[PDB]
């Protein structure tokens, strides 16, 4: 049993909820600049 | 002029063949006036080679037909042939022409030069000369019109009557 | 029980997405040293 | 200053007809309170997912790929009879492609902000609406066929749901509810 | 300035006549109190309802469709509860009038005339007078229709028979 | 019938832009235009 | 002017909360209050176990 | 090499431009400046808590 | 946990095997992937780039 599912509806969650967090977050990271940088972190946000 | 009391579209300003101003709905005013001459044209060419093939057909058919497509005309001849394969071929070969029709359309409709219902086809160079041919457009499109009532009128009455044309005229 | 279930699966993919989500969202750059 | 669509209701303010498919039918004031881009590119992702809808429902009925899992007729029974790891991969591989086409401007507040028209995903292989008129017929075209497909899709999903039959098949075995 | 209808009582102020049946007939004075353009879409869409309902009336009861059951049209309104047919009537009602919403708020912000949708498909009425004539004749039939079906209803009720039954034996009691 | 230029293969369709003649075998027919969307040489 | 993202980022590592949030209290916070309440009620009243 | 960027290869309708629904420029994408989406989903929800009925009584 | 035991739980040498392979292929291809590419912008907002 992956991820303990039994039952198929139990992936509508498990699927579905990263996916609207990560356009929320796709938004953020459109909002930022995403070129390379030399430097052990980016201070730009 | 054909309906007094109203008005022609100002798409119908002459210029063309069969214009008599009839148009009360209005359809040029929303569809470009060669789509509309084209199909015309295309719709009338059918129903004159449907209504003188169901003429022919309730006439004299061809040898060995009756054999394989039974005592049966019109509706069930069709119902028969889709599944023997003629309708099949039929569908296949005239779409493949209508292929070639179609690009004609958009060459027209984009502007080469063609005129709607021009399709080059005039074996013997018949009426391809002075005001004969434009007399030719004329009856063209007027016999096309009838042929369309008409194989209208054969397509119902075989529906009403399950007879053929020259059987339900001669048996009323 | 299949309910309950479904309810402790989402929220735990609901939390879990967000601690994912926010420390990918350039967490090293908040610090007091930053420009 | 009437609207075309509602000759009763006045004109939306939004709606001056610039855009493709603007007949003044906005009668709830959407366009007064949301972005008309974020309103077109929804219109025209549902209306596409529901052209291509109505085409699977269609199709599925009449040819279906030869694999195990893969023989039902109606969609709604289809989905649960096809196995549902490839319906995820369908919808990671979906989503890859709503990321790529979106230059991973997903948000109302960042779809927009780099310059896109609404619906415009990069998408004529036979480059056409070069020409402007020509984009303009197509757009109503296009707008046109996604509102029918959407309303379409909405008839055939609950007629399959009611019915347990699939289309056309419904239409020659017309049976009337009890 | 007295009303013309009604001699020993005076005109409403908000009564002028321009609009169409406006005889001045309101001894309770709705109009002075309640807005008279949204009393007019009222008495407009009641009186429309209640003309649909006698043609409908009377053609239940001279014919029903033959894939539907023969019965009075008063019952059939739990029939037609128990079957599902009223539900879709109500549906597409509520339907129609989620714009009619829109089109009252319109109607209050005093952009739309009362009760006008702009509904000519068949073009009776474009002359100016014409058109004052039809809306006299509509409103008179409002009125008239709005009596009637609530007397098919009552009658019915009373007597356990339909209209043109009623008609046909003069039952009194 | 009508005065225009078309193809000499087709005479209802017009002579493809990219079809001019060099190539061997060109009667002017492609109504798809094949040629207007790819390169002829491929 | 910041994405709601930023703005849900900016007040959960926020130092101006009264207890600190971040994103290690995201899952801190449920995770420990639902032990807490747990454990409350099957110490106040819960049946005896096999154990 | 071809790109169909001649200056004939350009689409075809039978539909003239006086017909109703065709807009005035084709990609528009008109500039927003309006209410934010939270404003527009309280717009939303307002048409459940306070529609424009009881207001014309 | 238990009676499911994760990876440990494997009970047979095939599946060793396969999964070996798996894991050959997985990390020849992921090693390629590596040299020939330069960490996406997610990656390189997440992370420190230092050698401790
Ligand atoms: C345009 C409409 C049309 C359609 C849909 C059909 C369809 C059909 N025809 Mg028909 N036919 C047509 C025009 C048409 N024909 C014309 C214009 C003529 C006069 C030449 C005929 C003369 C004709 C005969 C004599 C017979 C049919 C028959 C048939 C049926 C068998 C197929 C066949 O051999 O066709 C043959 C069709 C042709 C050879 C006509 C092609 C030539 C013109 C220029 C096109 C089929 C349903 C047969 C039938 O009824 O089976 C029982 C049959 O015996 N057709
Ligand atoms: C295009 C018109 C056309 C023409 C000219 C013919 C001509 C012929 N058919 Mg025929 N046929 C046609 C259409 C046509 N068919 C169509 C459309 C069908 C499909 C229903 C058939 C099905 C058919 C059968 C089943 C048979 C013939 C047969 C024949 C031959 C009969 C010999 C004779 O009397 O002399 C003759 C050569 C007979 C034969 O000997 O041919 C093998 C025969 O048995 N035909
Ligand atoms: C009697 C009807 C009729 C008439 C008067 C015309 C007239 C015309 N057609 Mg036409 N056409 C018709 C029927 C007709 N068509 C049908 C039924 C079809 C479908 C096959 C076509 C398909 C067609 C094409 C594809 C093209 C034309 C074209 C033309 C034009 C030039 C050719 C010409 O002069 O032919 C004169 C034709 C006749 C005098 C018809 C003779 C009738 C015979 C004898 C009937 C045979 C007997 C039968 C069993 C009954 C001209 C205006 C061309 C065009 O547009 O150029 C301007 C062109 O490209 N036609
Ligand atoms: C956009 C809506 C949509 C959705 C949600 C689905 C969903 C599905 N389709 Mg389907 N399909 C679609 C559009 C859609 N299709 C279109 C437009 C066509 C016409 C080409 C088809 C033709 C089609 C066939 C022939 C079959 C399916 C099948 C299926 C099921 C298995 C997945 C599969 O192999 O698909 C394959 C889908 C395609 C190859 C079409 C992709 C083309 C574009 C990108 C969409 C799945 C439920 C199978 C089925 O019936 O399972 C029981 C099957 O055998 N589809
Ligand atoms: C799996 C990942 C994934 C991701 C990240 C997105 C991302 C997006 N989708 Mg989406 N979509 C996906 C899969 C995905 N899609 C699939 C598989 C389908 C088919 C079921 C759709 C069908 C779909 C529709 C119908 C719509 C979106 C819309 C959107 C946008 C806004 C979504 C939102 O805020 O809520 C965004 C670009 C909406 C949009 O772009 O509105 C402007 C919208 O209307 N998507
Ligand atoms: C020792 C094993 C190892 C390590 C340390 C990394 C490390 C990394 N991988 Mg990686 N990878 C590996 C094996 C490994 N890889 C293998 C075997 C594969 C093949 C399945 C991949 C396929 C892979 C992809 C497809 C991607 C990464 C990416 C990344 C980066 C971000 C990973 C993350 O946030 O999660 C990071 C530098 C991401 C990246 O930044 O790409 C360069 C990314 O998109 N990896
Ligand atoms: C990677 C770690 C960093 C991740 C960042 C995210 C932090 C996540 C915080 C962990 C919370 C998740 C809790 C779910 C775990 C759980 O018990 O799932 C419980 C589920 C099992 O679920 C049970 O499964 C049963 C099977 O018959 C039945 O189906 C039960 O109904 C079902 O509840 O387990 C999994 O999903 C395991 C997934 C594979 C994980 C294996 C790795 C674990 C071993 C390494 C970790 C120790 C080192
Ligand atoms: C959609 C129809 C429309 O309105 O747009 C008009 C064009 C057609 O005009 C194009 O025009 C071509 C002539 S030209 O480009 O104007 O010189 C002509 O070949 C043909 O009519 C057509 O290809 O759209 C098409 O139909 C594309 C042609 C389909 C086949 C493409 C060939 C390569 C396949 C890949
Ligand atoms: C864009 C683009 C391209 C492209 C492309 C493509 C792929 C274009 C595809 C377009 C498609 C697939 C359009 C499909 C529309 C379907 C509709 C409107 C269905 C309506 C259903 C109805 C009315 C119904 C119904 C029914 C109901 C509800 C009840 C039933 O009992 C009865 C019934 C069945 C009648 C190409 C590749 C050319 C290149 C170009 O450079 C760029
Ligand atoms: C509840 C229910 C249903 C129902 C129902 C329905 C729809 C019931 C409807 C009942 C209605 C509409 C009654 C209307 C009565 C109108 C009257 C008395 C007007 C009198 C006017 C006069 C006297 C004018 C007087 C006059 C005045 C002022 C001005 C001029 C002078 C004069 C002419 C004298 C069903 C059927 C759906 C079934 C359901 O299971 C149960
Ligand atoms: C099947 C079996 C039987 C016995 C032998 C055999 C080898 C065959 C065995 C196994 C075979 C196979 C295919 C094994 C595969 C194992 C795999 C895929 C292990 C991968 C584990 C991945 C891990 C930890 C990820 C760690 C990264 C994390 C948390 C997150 C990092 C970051 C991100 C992305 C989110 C925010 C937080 C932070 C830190 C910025």
């Amino acid at each position: 049993e992956a991820l303990g599912i039994d039952d198929t509806r139990l992936i509508v969650p498990v699927i579905l909820i990263p996916v609207i967090t990560f356009i929320l977050y796709a938004g953020f990271a459109s909002e930022q600049d995403n070129e390379d940088f030399f430097d052990t972190y980016d201070q730009r946000r | 002029q054909a309906i007094p009391g109203s008005e022609p579209p100002p798409a119908l300003d002459g210029t063309w063949v069969g214009d008599v101003g009839f148009d009360p709905l209005g359809f040029s005013r929303v569809i470009d006036m060669r789509w509309l001459r084209e199909a015309e044209l295309k719709h009338g060419r059918v129903c004159m080679l449907a209504a003188t093939g169901m003429i022919v057909q309730d006439i004299a058919l061809f040898p060995g037909v009756t054999k394989t497509f039974g005592p049966a005309k019109i509706t069930a001849l069709h119902d028969v042939a889709v599944k023997q394969g003629s309708m099949q071929q039929l569908l296949v070969w005239l779409g493949f022409l209508e292929i070639f029709g179609f690009v004609a359309i958009v060459q027209m409709l984009q502007g080469s030069g063609r005129q709607p219902g021009d399709f080059g086809f005039d074996p013997l160079n018949c009426g391809a000369n002075t005001d004969t041919l434009a007399r030719r457009q004329l009856v063209e499109l007027k016999n096309g019109r009838l042929a369309m009532i008409a194989t209208g009128g054969m397509i119902h009455h075989f529906f009403l009557t399950g007879k053929g044309p020259i059987e339900f005229i001669t048996t009323l | 029980m299949f309910t309950l279930k479904i309810v402790v699966y989402t929220t735990v993919t609901f939390f879990v997405s967000l601690f994912t989500f926010g420390f990918l969202s350039n967490d090293a750059s908040r610090n007091p040293n930053r420009k | 200053d009437r609207s075309y669509a509602m000759p009763f209701l006045s004109r939306p303010p939004a709606l001056d007809g610039s855009m493709a498919g603007d007949v003044g039918f906005d009668p709830l004031g959407f366009s007064n309170y949301f972005d008309l881009k974020w309103l077109r590119e929804a219109e025209l992702k549902h209306g596409r997912v529901c052209m291509l809808g109505c085409l699977g429902f269609l199709v599925q009925e009449q040819a279906n790929l030869p694999l195990p899992g893969f023989d039902n007729k109606l969609a709604t029974e289809a989905f649960f009879s096809v196995p549902a790891g490839g319906l995820w991969q369908i919808f990671f591989s979906l989503g890859a492609i709503e990321i790529i086409t979106n230059k991973g401007k997903l948000t109302p507040g960042s779809m927009f902000t780099g310059g896109r028209a609404p619906g415009d995903l990069d998408f004529d292989p036979l480059n056409l609406s070069v020409d402007e008129t020509a984009l303009r017929r197509f757009e109503l075209a296009e707008l046109k066929h996604a509102r029918l497909a959407m309303i379409g899709l909405g008839g055939m999903l609950h007629q399959m749901l009611l019915t347990k039959q699939a289309p056309i098949e419904q239409l020659t075995n017309f049976k009337s509810l009890a | 300035d007295f009303s013309a209808a009604v001699p020993f009582l005076k005109r409403p102020s908000n009564l002028d006549g321009t609009l169409a049946g406006d005889v001045g007939f309101d001894p309770l004075g709705f109009s002075d109190v309640f807005d008279l353009r949204v009393l007019r879409e009222a008495e407009l869409k009641h009186g429309r309802f209640a003309m649909l309902a006698v043609l409908g009336f009377l053609v239940q009861e001279v014919y029903t469709f033959p894939f539907f059951p023969k019965m009075a049209p008063v019952d059939a309104h739990d029939y037609f509860v128990t079957q599902g047919g009223g539900s879709q009537i109500i549906f597409w009602i509520s339907f129609v009038e989620i714009f009619g919403v829109v089109a009252l708020f319109e109607l209050i912000q005093g952009k739309r005339d009362a009760g006008d949708f702009a509904f000519d498909p068949l073009g009776l009425g474009k002359d100016e007078a014409t058109l004052a004539r039809y809306k006299v004749a509509e409103i008179k039939h409002a009125r008239l229709a709005m009596i009637a079906i609530g007397g098919f209803i009552h009658q019915f009720w009373v007597t356990k028979q339909t209209v043109l039954e009623q008609l046909g034996n003069f039952q009194s009691l | 019938v009508f005065p225009g230029q078309f193809s000499d293969s087709v005479p209802f369709l017009k002579q493809p832009t990219n079809l001019d003649g060099s190539y061997v075998g060109d009667v002017g027919f492609d109504p798809l235009g094949f040629s207007d969307v790819f390169d002829i040489r491929v | 002017s910041a994405s709601a993202w930023e703005r849900f980022c900016s007040w959960i590592t926020s130092t101006d909360n009264r207890l600190y949030i971040g994103w290690f209290g995201v899952l801190m916070i449920p995770t420990l209050l639902t032990a807490t309440t747990v454990y409350i009620i099957a110490f106040v009243a819960a049946p005896p176990v096999d154990i | 090499a071809a790109g169909a960027d001649t200056a004939e290869w350009v689409g075809v309708s039978q539909v003239t431009e006086d017909a109703p629904g065709i807009g005035l420029y084709g990609k528009y994408a008109p500039e927003y400046d309006g209410p934010t989406f939270r404003e527009g989903l309280e717009y939303v929800l307002s048409f459940a808590w306070k529609p424009p009925i009881l207001i014309a009584w | 946990w238990g009676g499911d035991g994760w990876i440990v739980s494997v009970n047979n040498m095939e599946d060793l095997v396969g999964g070996h392979i798996w894991i050959g292929i997985i990390c020849i291809v992921g090693g390629f992937w590596h040299i020939f590419t330069k960490p996406f912008a997610w990656a390189r907002r997440a992370y420190v780039w230092s050698g401790e």
